């Protein structure tokens, strides 16, 4: 057996849910860096 | 397969008979639209007929 | 804060490895048994999905790099906006590479019998599809970004002078060698891999 | 160059398009062959200036109206590029206009000491250096009641850190000191902004373009202090910026430079500014070196320093067109080819 | 067989992927960063562009360096033959010592051959020195490919 | 190139847009603009409707071919048409809920067969058919548009361009992907 | 063969197929809607022809919705790891592809609707660029709908 | 636009009700399909009449 | 084995995250597009009651989270299957991390739109049209979570 | 097994979390919007007790966190079920990490609303209405956690 | 049921009750002291009137001290794991909420004493906002006291 | 037990590291100094071949890595001691992460040296001497790894 | 048990570290002070062989690392005590991560000293005085590592 706590199925759920959470953190850091061009909305 | 060649004969003879009997007003779009559309209709018919002439996969379903 | 987590995970890995090694149980951190006992369908499906994912995230990357500068450079010189679309096309072909490799890989994806499930061949064709999906998705990613950069420079040098686009299209050719080489290597890697049996 | 075109894709390609409208050497020779300001207008109409003097019609056309409208379309192009900017780019565009805000402050508070009217000392102000409380600098005379009333809400407020108001209100001698000291603190802050948040290809070629501004301002302060200033070097060293290529060894010798040779022997030890003070027009040497530093900032592609390198080159283009139109209107043609063209 | 376990092709296909991905990453950095400098001088003296395509070609050779070792690792991988863990570790190392070799060589070619091409529009005598520094920065990947070939022939 | 486009662009559209229900809707909303082209011609058209009315004859053909190809498929709002006699018969006596196969009686006369509709492996057969359909129609389109290059070089009277570009192009294209398109038909021909 | 943790991968694939696709569609809607709002304050008659990037970003989210619905009709308590990881792959494919295609449509769309107000010849240019970025979601949808067909066989 | 949707609601639902009435195997022939044909045809034909009411009412607009 | 003890953990995380991340999305949509209302209704306060539509369409995302949180909460149990916990985790994330995206888009479009609608009054209809495409993202996440939650306890053992 | 020893850990950390993240969100809503009050009531000191609304609506979030941290606490106990601990952790997170978002959206709206409502008196009702839409997020987290905590000890063996 | 590693959670709950409240009180004292020492250079008469944010910061540390003493006098070697978990929760409840209360008191106190010298009427508004900022730590005190009242209630 | 099956992993990554980090340092030393060469030989064309000595000086680092990696490669075995893998890992790190240091030093010294040597002709000898002091670090790493690699397979057993 | 199989790992990464972390501090002391020599001797090139003392004192600590790496190398064996591996790791870290500090200090002091010794020539004797204190920090680590390495195999058994 691989382990009793860190079994064959838990340890490859925590790789899938680490890859997906990595893609999520990257995509949320893309959307967090999204700013509005305010000079093209004002009168000045 | 010979019922694909037998349809190719009556499509090709029809296209040759339309190449010489096209109207003189718009020849290069009468004998270009009609002769090419018969070719593409025959091509999709021959492709959809030959995929079922000798099939390798049988239709399989559970709910009937 | 991310450097704090990078240091914390490193400290926890070192403390866990030295605790497991000092107590005579250091072979319990067993990466080989981890590779032997995880399912080969994980590696196969993960390789297919990351192939078609990372080809597209490089294709779409290059598309905005040489699209936004094409539209910016086309404001004064709008006679580039159709001729220079081959720079979109060269960074778009790296997605059809990953697509036609992902479908060829998914053809090797059948149901293996449970009595021979963690066999030699079934585990081989999980490893091969995993790394041959990675080496195609990452290569098409990097190729799409490189062709996008060398097309963004070409879209502005085209609007500068018309005779420069022919000279800087060659750099896009040498940049688009890379996705085709990844296309070759990912087919050679999963060339001897059989289906799941 | 991998994360540039997210927010700066459209911005660069239009500025790169604005670069192609820079007049080449042949387009300057075709302007020096003109005989009339109307012929110069019609020669500029074939360039990317086309029909910018269309509402003039050959009668009210002077050599200052050309400098007005040719720079006005520069300013409107800068505002169009700034309106499409966001994030660090928009902040970089604001930091460019801060140096014009300083010049408009120092031009607005000299029009009140001389009691010149407020409506005519503001048409001479710079349009890019506009802040909303710029006409209200005509309310007080001393520095403290112009800071604490007007210049706190301005973005020029962190730059009043060393301007010591000794309750002497204002002559013309200390407004230049306040101007040089605001520009000193501004060059410090904008160099730290470029070093901090601007990415790496647009960092090294912008630190040089900004250290050149600091070196030129250091040489001009240390050389204009001979004729119309009698100041101590410990008070003169607060006017020289410390970001440039010239600071740590040569601005010390420019601080205790009591004579012209104290400047010349100080600038003989620096390698790229030696020979400027020997022969020729010094202002032409600085403008030529400015254009040679702006030329090789377009050669790096994915850089926001192309905006600085564009607007300084376009300002030099407006200066060259103004010099040519001044030559062909006053009928002096001995130095018509004194323009500066690296494009 | 205790010397040839069934997880050994993991480290061989990892050698394939590290030999291809990092070498084409180095080749792409070397062609993109240098194409920036080649296109930057596109207006100022356009006649020096077709002579300056050498740091693009020498960057593209770095992908051939990874291609050769990726083919030679993938040719030693079959599901029917026995495949030792020694062989898998050796293929991991020979892909890993050519991938970062070509990555570093591509970073060096990209940083040299755009500054050189970008300063070459001023001084036309730079070209011999530029080609010389590109040769010294391109043998960096040849060293890694030599190590990878010797290591492939040793491990099989 | 806009004289071979007049059939091939609606037909390559219809291969992707194959349905007699959506195709008849598109043909009907095109024929509404064709029959009313006199009231719409003397009218101010905004850009989207100017695009839609400038091409009121591209959409009539795009509907008319979509009806033909969605009669080749059995796809009428994603349903089948039991028009002809099937080539597959199902067994009469079978237990409820079990997986059964059909025995081949003949071949379906016009179009794809309707016994592939509620079928587990019907999508595999449609994948094979539509992939080989796309390969053969792309081959036909490319080898038709490649002859126009020969007609161009013949009208320019340049045998150097013929022997340098057309013939080494022809016996490179036909020797690989002409062979692939022949091999698909020959695999369909054998049992 | 069919463990107790096997519908984790299918449920998280059904999750990610709409999560990553909606993140990409939200970036493509927001960033290209900033360009619409910035463009149409000085030239407001281009408002309903500049609306194409947010429509294409919506088509991306529809492509992700299709895969999420078609994965959640094949989930069961006692499915194999084969079905679970093939639903995971069908989720990851359309997730990364819709995310990439939405980022590309967002970054191309605002630049396109800004260049379209200065030069009218750039409308066809931005449409022809955005069509290449649209079908990348189709390129992940193909792998997702092919891995869906191999779910229970 | 309700008259177009109502005309298609007449035509399509009338054809569907006729195909449920005649026990067509593309609608009844599966196990997951409904068992009684005319029981579904009776509630699809009334919907065809409802859309015909909408088509007649919006046809005088 | 089919119904373990740690099985309500994923169900409780799915009940929590559905309201947590939609409250984050609705909070960003209220925040970013309410800064624009408070900035552009100091000059033209007559259109204060029509700029409120980004805030309302942001607050619909929190109701999308609330519905799925209640429907996951009334299916939790001590002896539920691990399948039920996995489906409730998936339905919680499918509403939460999609309504977070919808709320980001509503906040960005609303702040960019209520600032441009005071200079050009014709941009309001375009703002509403873009915000509908931004709100159907959270609606699609709601559809996915309802189709999961109907599948949650159907043929469980 | 069904009620293990580590079972009150999740309940105690949920009882902690429901006041920790709630007080953090309410502290952002108090500080960020108190900056605006201390900046605009120098010019307009008559508007102190009028602009105090976002600080009070930030405190109502902390009251929502307090009333769940005092209901999870009396449902705690040694040898309680692991299901009860998971439900209490979920009800802790649903209040805390959504009142965090509601406090962000109250603070960064209320500061701009206090900056704006000293210039325009008609903007104050719009400020209150946007703050109601920002505070109903924390109310939704309260509702989810109360409906969740009602099922913590409901027929649990 | 009462293991050996059980007072670890109680010791961490006794530490974290004073650690994070002292961090919050230290942020509040630092921000408010920078405010006072920059606003009382020109206005020294209202120096002792502005020390109220610093007092409001110190009451947060007193709140942490009380909970840490009450958790300290309930520790033991042979205590339950439930008692350790409740003491950890009671430490974190007062600590990470007094940290937030200290952040709010520091920001509000700095912004209020920098503007209360200009407007004398802003003092009764600053006191009113700091009451709402100090009740944020009083809530964590109440949660910590109600937890610690049940740490040893029905414990075997 | 004493020569395990995973034992050539450490020798393999030691053979890899002596190319990886050494080529990374040599690439830094060639790139950052070639920037200075191409930046100063614009107006000083005759000094173009005197300035290559930083780039050659950085290439000798990669030659140092090449030699040690080949000499480790010709001692990898299948039935290899774990002591031998540990020694080869140490000898690979000792060349790699010291040649990286020497490459950093040559890359930072050499561009300043070719920028100052175009302005002062007597600074060239000082540049060469500082580059010798910078290259001797990678020489020390090679000395440590050649003395270390010679002890792998001396008294190995089992 | 008392001399396990993994025991030479710590000795190998103590032999490796004593030159890695030493040479990447010596490289900082060479590079950061060499950019201060090459920028100063463009105007005072007569001080070129006098300002190079920071580079020499940065090269001395690499020899301090080399001596300890050789003495740890020649005490490695296949069957050595785990105490010996711990002591050799401690000696390697004590040289490396303190010679890194000494190199940082020499690098920061040396360019500040050579840029100031050309304005005032009486600052050279102050630069040497500060630089001896900056350089003895590695000698302290060498003393600690030699006193460790003398204790490595003294009373080891098994």
């Amino acid at each position: 057996i691989l382990s009793s706590i860190w079994t064959e199925g838990l340890l490859m759920c925590l790789i899938v849910s680490a890859l997906l959470l990595f893609i999520l953190i990257v995509a949320l850091s893309w959307i967090s860096n999204l700013d509005i061009t305010y000079g093209a909305l004002e009168k000045s | 397969f010979y019922t694909v060649v037998g349809v190719f004969i009556v499509v090709s003879a029809m296209s040759v008979l339309f190449w010489i009997m096209a109207p003189k007003n718009n020849q290069a779009v009468w004998r270009s639209t009609v002769i090419l559309t018969l070719a593409m209709m025959f091509l999709m018919w021959a492709i959809t007929f030959l995929c079922q002439l000798h099939p390798l996969v049988a239709p399989r379903r559970s709910d009937l | 804060f991310s450097h704090f987590l990078y240091y914390l995970v490193l400290i926890v890995v070192i403390v866990y490895g030295l605790y497991k090694l000092f107590t005579g149980h250091g072979s319990d951190i067993n990466f080989g048994k981890f590779l032997l006992r995880t399912s080969p369908y994980m590696w196969a499906n993960l390789g297919i999905a990351l192939c078609v994912g990372l080809s597209v995230v490089g294709a779409a990357w290059g598309i905005f790099i040489t699209g936004s500068s094409m539209i910016g450079a086309g404001v004064r010189a709008p006679r580039i906006t159709t001729k220079n679309l081959i720079s979109i096309i060269f960074c778009e072909v790296v997605a059809i590479y990953g697509l036609i490799i992902a479908i060829v890989f998914s053809s090797k994806l059948t149901v293996a019998t449970a009595e021979n499930m963690y066999s030699k061949s079934n585990l081989y064709t999980g490893y091969s599809l995993f790394w041959a999906g990675i080496t195609v998705g990452a290569s098409n990613l990097i190729c799409g970004i490189a062709v996008g950069i060398t097309g963004a420079t070409a879209a502005i040098s085209d609007a500068a002078d018309s005779a420069l686009f022919v000279k800087i299209l060659v750099i896009e050719i040498f940049g688009s060698i890379l996705g085709l080489l990844g296309l070759i290597v990912g087919l050679l890697m999963a060339g001897k891999a059989s289906e799941f049996q | 160059g991998v994360y540039f075109n997210i927010d700066n894709g459209f911005i660069e390609g239009v500025v790169r398009g604005y670069r192609n409208g820079l007049l080449s050497n042949n387009q300057y020779i075709n302007l020096t062959q003109c005989d009339t300001l109307e012929d110069l207008k019609l020669q500029l109409s074939s360039t990317d200036y086309g029909n910018f003097l269309s509402s003039v019609s050959s009668e009210s056309l002077t050599t200052s109206l050309i400098q007005e409208y040719a720079s006005s379309k520069l300013y409107h192009e800068f505002n169009y590029i700034r309106d499409q900017s966001s994030g660090s780019t928009r902040k970089f565009m604001d930091y460019i206009t801060y140096g014009y805000m300083i010049d408009n402050v120092a031009l607005m508070i000299t029009g009140t000491i001389h009691d010149r009217d407020k409506g005519e000392i503001l048409q001479r102000c710079h349009p890019l250096g506009w802040f909303d409380t710029l006409p209200t600098l005509s309310v007080a005379t001393d520095l403290e009641s112009l800071y604490e009333t007007v210049l706190v809400d301005t973005p020029l407020a962190p730059y009043f850190k060393n301007c010591f108001d000794t309750a002497e209100e204002l002559d013309d001698m200390n407004i230049e000191i306040i101007r040089n000291k605001l520009y000193k603190a501004y060059l410090e802050d904008f160099y730290n902004f470029v070093t901090e948040e601007i990415p790496e290809p647009a960092k090294e070629c912008m630190q040089t373009l900004l250290g050149f501004e600091a070196d030129r301002r250091s040489i001009n302060i240390a050389l204009n202090s001979l004729q119309s200033s009698d100041i101590d070097p410990d008070l003169k060293s607060d006017l020289l910026p410390n970001i440039g290529k010239l600071y740590p060894l040569a601005t010390f010798h420019l601080a205790q430079a009591q004579d012209f040779e104290g400047v010349r022997a100080a600038l003989a030890n620096v390698y790229e500014y030696r020979g400027f003070l020997e022969t020729g027009n010094l202002e032409d040497h600085f403008y030529q070196l400015e254009m040679e530093l702006c030329r090789d900032a377009f050669t790096q592609q994915f850089a926001i320093s192309t905006v600085w390198a564009w607007m300084k080159s376009k300002e030099q283009e407006v200066r060259n067109i103004t010099w040519i139109a001044e030559c062909i209107a006053q009928n002096q043609r001995e130095r018509i080819n004194n323009y500066i063209s690296v494009y | 067989n205790i010397y040839a376990p069934l997880y050994a092709p993991f480290f061989g296909f990892a050698g394939c992927a590290a030999a291809m991905v990092l070498s084409c990453l180095g080749a792409a950095i070397g062609t993109a960063k240098s194409g920036i400098g080649i296109a930057g001088i596109g207006t100022f003296k356009p006649e020096l562009i077709m002579k300056s395509l050498i740091p693009v070609v020498m960057s593209g050779i770095l992908a051939i360096y990874g291609l050769v070792v990726a083919v030679l690792i993938a040719g030693n991988l079959s599901p029917t033959e026995d495949y030792t863990l020694f062989n898998g570790f050796m293929h991991l190392s020979c892909g890993l010592c050519v991938g970062f070799a070509c990555l570093s060589s591509g970073y060096a070619i990209g940083m040299v051959g755009d500054v050189g091409v970008r300063k070459y529009m001023h001084q036309p005598r730079l070209f011999v020195g530029i080609v010389l520094i590109l040769i010294f920065s391109e043998v960096l990947g040849l060293y890694g490919m030599i190590v990878a070939l010797i290591l492939n022939t040793r491990g099989s | 190139a806009g004289l071979a486009t007049v059939v091939t662009f609606p037909f390559m559209f219809a291969i992707m847009f194959g349905d007699m229900g959506h195709g008849f809707i598109l043909f009907l909303m095109a024929l509404f603009l064709v029959l009313n082209e006199r009231k719409f011609g003397a009218m101010h058209r905004d850009e989207i409707f100017d695009m839609a009315f400038t091409g009121r004859y591209v959409l009539l053909l795009m509907g008319a071919f979509s009806v033909y190809t969605g009669l080749l498929y059995n796809d009428i709002f994603s349903k089948s048409m039991t028009i002809f006699k099937s080539g597959w018969q199902w067994p009469s006596t079978f237990r409820k809920g079990e997986s059964i196969e059909a025995k081949k009686t003949g071949v379906y006369p016009f179009g794809l067969d309707f016994a592939w509709h509620g079928t587990d492996n019907g999508l595999l057969f449609s994948n094979s058919y539509k992939m080989k359909l796309s390969i053969l129609m792309g081959y036909a389109h490319m080898t038709y548009s490649f002859m126009f290059s020969y007609i161009n070089y013949r009208a320019k009277n340049s045998k150097v361009d013929i022997i340098g570009n057309f013939i080494p192009g022809l016996v490179f294209m036909q020797s690989i992907f002409g062979y692939l398109s022949w091999a698909i038909v020959y695999k369909w021909s054998k049992d | 063969l069919c463990p107790v943790y096997a519908p984790f991968f299918g449920a998280i694939g059904c999750a990610s197929a709409i999560i990553f696709t909606s993140l990409g569609a939200a970036y493509g809607t927001a960033k290209s809607g900033v360009g619409i709002c910035a463009t149409c304050v000085l030239r407001p008659d281009l408002l309903f022809k500049n609306i194409v990037p947010v429509i294409m970003a919506g088509i991306i989210a529809i492509y992700g919705l299709v895969v999420s619905v078609l994965v959640c009709y094949s989930l069961g308590q006692k499915q194999a790891l084969y079905t679970g990881f093939i639903q995971l792959g069908a989720g990851l494919s359309v997730g990364l592809s819709g995310l990439a295609a939405g980022f590309a449509i967002g970054i191309v769309g605002d630049a396109g609707v800004r260049g379209s107000s200065q030069q009218p010849r750039l409308f066809v240019g931005m449409i022809l660029i955005l069509i290449f970025a649209e079908v990348l979601g189709l390129y992940g949808l193909i792998v997702a709908l092919l891995l869906n067909s191999r779910a229970t066989q | 636009c309700c008259t177009v949707l109502s005309a298609f609601g007449v035509v399509i639902l009338s054809v569907i009700a006729h195909l449920f009435n005649t026990n067509h195997e593309s609608f009844v022939g599966s196990i997951n399909d409904p068992e009684d044909g005319p029981a579904v045809a009776h509630t699809v034909y009334l919907a065809a009449l409802v859309y015909l009411v909408f088509f007649v009412f919006c046809g005088f607009q």
